[PDB]
DNA sequence: ACGGCGAATACCC
DNA sequence: GGGTATTCGCCGTGTACCTCTCCT
RNA sequence: AGGAGAGGUA
């Protein structure tokens, strides 16, 4: 369909190698000495590779385009564009074959294999240190015997001749050539019906797995042996010049030259008849040099250049971090693209950035040349590209029109999330900075202490609509990992907001009595009435609520002054009783969180610019400070640690006299300084809280109005910890081991430290800063393992018709609860009924739960119901809409072409950073780890008993034999406890041992609900214990890509136990369902894998070989001639199309729509 | 983001990205119309928005009459 | 600061060089592909791969376009996939592209 | 340097 | 013959950006 | 034009 819908990789015959070329090169000559010009038939040559001026041949006999398909006869150069030395190919004819070294050294043996000799024994053969017998004859030998050179005479005086035998490659290669495959699987299917699989019939069972692989596609295993070499068009190996006369040469034409140049001399000593003891040495160093064109490393050393440093083969530019995958077709750098420092800017709105004159200029210049072209200043493109670098005056008036409705997108230095890109409206400043809303840093994860960030241009109306549609910063108020808001007013807006709404009881104008927000403005703004100040005043609005109807707030309440002059941005929906109170960071959130469930999009996004302003206002007219009496020192401090002190000295009075060991030097002195610090860190809050007047009789302890204890109080920023270290005591620090140091910093940063105390406290701030750096690593790749096990799940579907799903109920500790079943199942369909206890129904299954409906499950005393998950959707290569359940960041339901995947795993991955102490763990559990010495499960039901000879191989006893007879037979080492009891009654899924809990004696012993309930609950408990919060629909959406594969119990097709993607398993199993009736359709087993393998096993190639273990994973599929359906996300990003996800989609189906409407 | 609101089109269509797709369809008709070059640099808007608009306004297009096959 | 609209071209893989002292070009990582791809900015993505790095005809159509006013574009191949495709093929491994009849 | 995985081979059930 | 029990090799280990000299 | 070593920013 006038383009590609397949890629296929195969193996290269000889005969299609000969015909990518254009020539054999001959002389490992690459360019003339003085003058630039190719050699005659070198790695450079003309009549080879083509021209190297556009339109003409190399002497210049026909230089111009009237000859386009000229070849000359002065030279054999064509006449020609140059791009096609980009394309064009020749060759080199070896005159001994040499193997491939990836066909041999890739670990399994695809040429170790099909002969079934160890490679020990062929990389003997193939470099030239022992014999094979290639035909035994009626000589009574055998054939892949190794025969040793001096044992090669083993009865020269009776042998003779009358049989062949050799070595080199050509040895392998006649070995090869000349096998019976389809004879090799008749005698080796007579050899694995034995069923006997214990220690042969497994090495036996891949044997024939590969030789049939070679009978299926055409590709003759002698093809494995190369007879011919191409190499690489010469424009993808440069030439290019240096500074002063020399060549900044390839590694690509030195290891051309050392195998041209092996080649040659072998050839000239072959036509001499030399002696073989030399053409052998010979012989053994061209295979070493192609090799090591190749790939050096896999067998050779270091095969080296000038510079002390291994040369650069051809499968290193394909491999790799550095390679050609990555780096460079998931990576391009672009046009129309720049950088700069970002300063803060709070006069925008949260739609907007400020950015320079000078970058904007650059940026958008073509745009520029068009419009001056336009408007009549230029009339060709020189005088306006002219008008452009004098920077004139119409020029920025023009740029200012350009810019105009014209989005930008800004990114910042690690993209940890989607909502590290955001488009925003430009507006020219002047200046060298960019602009930043100081709203939309917490989601770029940026201050302004010095980060920088990039700025690119869309060029086309479908990315400048997806731009202001998608990206715009405007629709990007909740987080896509739960719901909450990432608008919510930070740290001095906080601050502000928090000041003015305090209150103060006996205040100057209490007890006025208003009736609007002018009166109460124009009262505040005479200086005769305080902002503290207790009022009442009269209001009259409209309120929505829950169920969605419009009461009336009206009459007279009871305020402040400052909660008054908030009263102006609340917008008609919302209720006074939101303000009126003392606006904490807590608050001001769920103030937007309704806004936003209420009223929707754009009363949000002016509500927040409105607080914005009203924040960083009243911070200033506040002139709030930090002084060092802030940092109030306690009274109690110094007796507090003199009664430490003491008893000190008597824990260690009797330590000298023997009367404790560990304790009286250690475990007592520790908690005596542990209980000390949080007494001392209790009494400085009661001194930086409370307050003292005493005016008209008035002594009793107000809440202060500090600058510290404000800062905290207010969660504007400021913890009690750190608050304890400034005022109180630092108390215990840590040797980088993690035992801690007996003796206690009894002194805080107010005080000042001494030397001595100074030292001890480095350890803890060095480990530290040291794990922070080293852990980076640890979670970008796991976030990059997660990003290539989901990346291809997409909604694709409304539904899919299941009726299963999975048991959720509260995730209690054993304890107490720690969540509830609300919360957990906010969002979530329904896909059983919800039948009450005492017999009537509430909610129906197939209900989108939202806040309306959540009560009911809680209000009505429901623990337990059955959600639709997405580990048990029934959608093929996707979901549905109905089994993801909501969106998260719009608070609906999904849309059809919304890409699950990548949002799951930069959810999962992006709180990487904040737990260590950890990730350890999400990995042992997403990588499917059977720990170490789990447990023993119980396969089949029946009694318990045992037997044992104390061999270490204690068996069981199982068989009950009460109901007739029964073999349940085990076995396990003998210093371990067997759980059950000397008898019992256990059926599948019990524990006939202690320990962990393997995570596949889960899913075959107790299926795929325990398993599910198991894993979520344990990734959750991860995440929850440093307070991160991803729902739980995330986790669901990566266990799906771990369950994707099934092992086989009967047969339609395909063979046995070997294993099977099932969305193979199910197209099959149902067309054998129309096929013959039901043909006995297959059964299988679900098994489970970890991220990396569901990852390697792809069915695609192309994506696979993106991901790592890049040779491992091309040989195989040139083996197996693999067709890869592009058909994913990664693999559409390779070659340059849509991708089929999001708008890619619903180009295809709103398009599938007019070919409809004009028949 | 002026006075074109996303939320405002989100009453007619499906998807958000649904909108995109007609959107870019509505403004490649009117740029493959003229709607510049002439007399009207500074005194126009731009056609990503002036197509984005009628669809929030049910003016002078709505999404099955969007086609002009 | 350093913007650039359009400078010049590496020689082997032809993308746009890199660095502020060349004429720079921005980086366009594979961990700002995955924000690309969570929006589902499909055409966004599209340019962002070949119209605006290395798609060699495309680059040199798109700016003849802006200047001209007018709208057009094929995206036909990065020019560093025939790169990939043409040093697997330097090995002894057939790689190709294929129309799928069956 | 560290880890985890997989094919190889020698030492006992 | 069968089944472990080390033994040894292979593949992996975050993103973007700036400067210098030195080699080719 | 490309690569090494060394430093630095977020
Ligand atoms: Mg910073
Ligand atoms: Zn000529
Ligand atoms: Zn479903």
């Amino acid at each position: 369909s006038k383009k590609f819908d397949i890629i296929k990789i195969s193996l290269a015959s000889p005969e299609v190698i000969r015909s990518w070329s254009h020539g054999e090169v001959k002389k490992p000559e690459t360019i003339n000495y003085r003058t630039f010009k190719p050699e005659r038939d070198g790695l450079f040559c003309a009549k080879i590779f083509g021209p190297i001026k556009d339109y003409e041949c190399l002497c210049g006999k026909y230089k111009r385009l009237k000859h386009r398909g000229v070849v000359c006869e002065r030279c054999g150069v064509e006449v020609e564009q140059a791009k096609v030395r980009r394309e064009r190919m020749g060759h080199i004819d070896l005159v001994c074959p040499v193997v491939h070294i990836w066909y041999l050294k890739s670990l399994p043996s695809r040429i170790g294999l099909f002969l079934d000799m160890p490679l020990k024994n062929v990389e003997k053969v193939l470099y030239f240190e022992s014999y094979i017998v290639t035909d035994p004859g009626m000589t009574p030998l055998e054939k892949k015997q190794l025969l040793t050179d001096e044992e090669y005479a083993e009865a020269l005086e009776n042998y003779g001749y009358e049989f062949e035998a050799s070595m080199g490659a050509e040895a392998i290669r006649d070995l090869l050539a000349d096998t019976d495959i389809e004879s090799e699987i008749e005698l080796l299917q007579a050899e694995c019906e034995e069923s006997k699989s214990t220690a042969k019939k497994e090495k036996a069972i891949k044997r024939l797995r590969l030789l049939e692989t070679f009978q299926a596609s055409g590709n003759k295993p002698e093809w494995m042996v190369m007879t011919v070499l191409p190499v690489l068009p010469p424009d993808l190996r440069p030439l290019v010049p240096i500074e002063g006369g020399r060549f900044a040469t390839s590694d690509l034409n030195d290891l051309y030259r050392r195998v041209i140049n092996r080649n040659n001399r072998l050839k000239k000593l072959l036509d001499l008849n030399a002696p073989d003891i030399i053409v052998r040495n010979e012989k053994r160093m061209l295979q070493e040099a192609v090799d090591a064109l190749l790939d050096n490393g896999r067998r050779g050393r270091a095969v080296t250049g000038s510079n002390k440093r291994p040369l650069k083969s051809l499968a290193d530019m394909i491999k790799g971090k550095q390679g050609r995958f990555r780096q460079n077709l998931l990576g391009k750098r672009v046009d129309y693209s720049g950088r700069s420092v970002i300063t803060v800017g709070p006069s925008l709105r949260l739609h907007e950035c400020g950015l320079p004159k000078k970058m904007a200029l650059e940026l958008f210049k073509p745009f520029v040349y068009s419009k001056l072209r336009l408007g009549g200043h230029a009339t060709t493109i020189k005088q306006a590209k002219r008008m452009v670098e004098l920077e004139e005056a119409v020029v920025w008036d023009i740029l200012e029109t350009v810019i105009n409705e014209h989005p930008v997108l800004l990114n910042r230095a690690p993209t940890l999330h989607r909502l590290g890109i955001q488009a925003f409206e430009p507006r020219l400043i002047e200046g060298k900075a960019i602009q930043l809303h100081p709203l939309v840093c917490a989601a770029f994860n940026a201050d302004f202490d010095g980060d920088q960030m990039a700025v690119h241009v869309p060029l086309t109306v479908e990315s400048q609509l997806e731009a202001r549609v998608l990206m715009m910063s405007t629709n990007n108020i909740l987080s896509p990992a739960s719901g909450q808001p990432i608008i919510t007013p930070t740290q001095d807006i906080v601050l502000g907001l928090y000041y003015i709404t305090r209150e103060k009881e006996g205040a100057r104008g209490e007890g006025k009595l208003f009736s609007s927000y002018e009166d109460v403005s124009r009262a505040y703004n005479s200086g005769t009435i305080d902002i503290h100040a207790k009022i009442k005043l009269r209001i009259d609005r409209q309120v929505f609520d829950t169920k969605g109807n419009t009461y009336n707030e009206k009459g007279v309440v009871n305020t402040t002054v400052g909660r008054a002059l908030l009263l102006n941005i609340l917008p008609e929906g919302l209720s006074f009783s939101l303000l009126n109170k003392v606006l904490v960071k807590k608050e001001i959130s769920k103030i937007i969180n309704q806004a936003f469930r209420v009223l929707g999009g754009k009363a949000t996004v002016v509500l927040a610019d409105k607080l914005m302003y009203a924040g960083f206002k009243y911070s200033t007219l506040s002139g709030v400070s930090v002084g060092v009496d802030d940092m109030t020192i306690p009274d109690n401090k110094e007796a507090k640690i003199e009664e430490a002190e003491k008893e000190i000295k008597q824990i260690t009075e009797q330590y000298q006299s023997s009367l404790i060991t560990e304790n009286e030097r250690y475990n007592n002195i520790i908690n005596i300084w542990s209980k000390t610090s949080d007494e001392v860190g209790a009494s400085m809050m009661d001194a930086i809280s409370k307050d003292t007047v005493s005016i008209n009789g008035e002594k009793k302890e107000i809440e202060s109005f500090n600058s510290v204890y404000m800062m905290a109080k207010s969660g504007a920023r400021g913890s009690y910890n750190q608050m304890r270290q400034l005022a109180g005591m630092r108390g215990l620090m840590a040797k980088p081991d993690g035992t801690m140091i007996e003796t206690a910093i009894t002194a805080n940063f107010r005080e000042g430290l001494s030397v001595l105390q100074y030292f001890t406290s480095t350890h803890g701030a060095r480990k530290g800063l040291a794990d922070t750096a080293l852990k980076t690593a640890n979670a970008g790749y796991l976030t990059r393992r997660l990003v290539d096990v989901a990346q291809d799940l997409v909604v694709i579907e409304e539904d899919c018709g299941t009726d299963d799903g999975l048991m959720f109920s509260a995730i209690v500790e054993d304890g107490e609860v720690k969540v509830p079943l609300v919360e957990r199942a906010l969002g979530r369909t329904l896909a059983a009924d919800v039948v009450t206890e005492k017999g009537v129904v509430l909610l129906e299954a197939g209900t989108l739960l939202d806040e309306n409906l959540v009560e009911l499950l809680d209000d009505n005393g429901i623990d337990m119901i059955k959600v639709r998950s997405p580990i048990t959707c029934k959608t093929r290569r996707g979901l549905c809409a109905k089994c993801y359940g909501r969106d998260l960041a719009r608070e609906r339901q999904v849309n059809v072409g919304e890409s699950v995947g990548v949002i799951a795993a930069q959810s999962i991955g992006e709180p990487g950073t904040q737990l260590t102490m950890g990730l350890p763990r999400v990995a042992e559990l997403f990588e499917a780890r059977r720990p170490k010495d789990a447990a023993i499960l119980s396969p089949c039901d029946g009694m318990v008993r045992l037997g044992n000879r104390d061999t270490k191989e204690k068996q069981r006893i199982e068989i009950i034999d009460k109901n007739g007879h029964i073999v349940e037979e085990i076995l396990l080492p003998k210093s371990r406890h067997l759980v059950v009891f000397d008898g019992e009654q256990v059926s599948r899924g019990d524990v006939l041992a202690d320990g962990p809990t393997d995570p596949h004696d889960l899913l075959k012993y107790k299926g795929l609900e325990e398993f599910a309930d198991y894993i979520l609950i344990e990734a959750q408990s991860v995440y929850r214990m440093q307070g991160v919060v991803i729902n739980d629909k995330h986790i669901e959406t990566i266990v799906r890509q771990m369950l994707r594969k099934a092992v086989i119990l009967d047969e339609g097709d395909s063979k046995f136990v070997k294993d099977e993607s099932i969305e193979l398993v199910r197209i099959l199993e149902e067309n054998d369902k129309l096929r013959k009736q039901g043909k006995k359709e297959v059964e299988y087993e679900l098994v489970l894998m970890g991220i990396t393998r569901s990852s390697l096993s792809t069915e695609s190639f192309l994506s696979a070989a993106s991901f790592q273990e890049t040779t491992r994973v091309l040989t195989e599929a040139s083996i197996n001639s693999q067709i890869d359906n592009l058909r994913g996300l990664k693999e559409n990003v390779l070659i340059g199309r849509l991708i089929p996800a999001g708008t890619g989609l619903a180009v295809r189906k709103e398009s599938a729509k007019i070919e409809k409407m004009r028949e | 983001m002026a006075r074109v609101t996303v939320e405002d089109c989100l009453d007619k269509v499906e998807t958000r990205f649904d909108l995109v797709v007609l959107a870019s369809m509505r403004a490649n008709k009117i740029l493959k119309n003229g709607y510049s070059e002439s007399m009207e640099n500074e005194k126009k808007e731009k056609a990503t928005v002036v197509a984005l608009r009628e669809i929030a306004e049910s003016e002078i297009t709505s999404e099955q009459i969007l086609r002009n096959e | 600061m350093h913007a650039r609209s359009t400078g010049s071209y590496s020689l082997v893989t032809q993308q746009p060089l890199g660095g502020k002292a060349q004429f720079g070009g921005q980086r366009f990582g594979e961990m700002e592909v995955w924000a690309l791809q969570a929006y589902g900015a499909a055409y966004t993505l599209r340019e962002m791969l070949t119209v605006k790095s290395d798609d060699i005809a495309g680059r040199s159509k798109m700016y003849k376009n802006i200047v001209d006013g007018k709208l057009t574009m094929n995206v036909d191949v990065p020019e560093s996939f025939n790169v990939l495709r043409n040093e697997v093929r330097a090995l002894g491994i057939d790689m190709d592209f294929d129309y799928s009849s069956e």
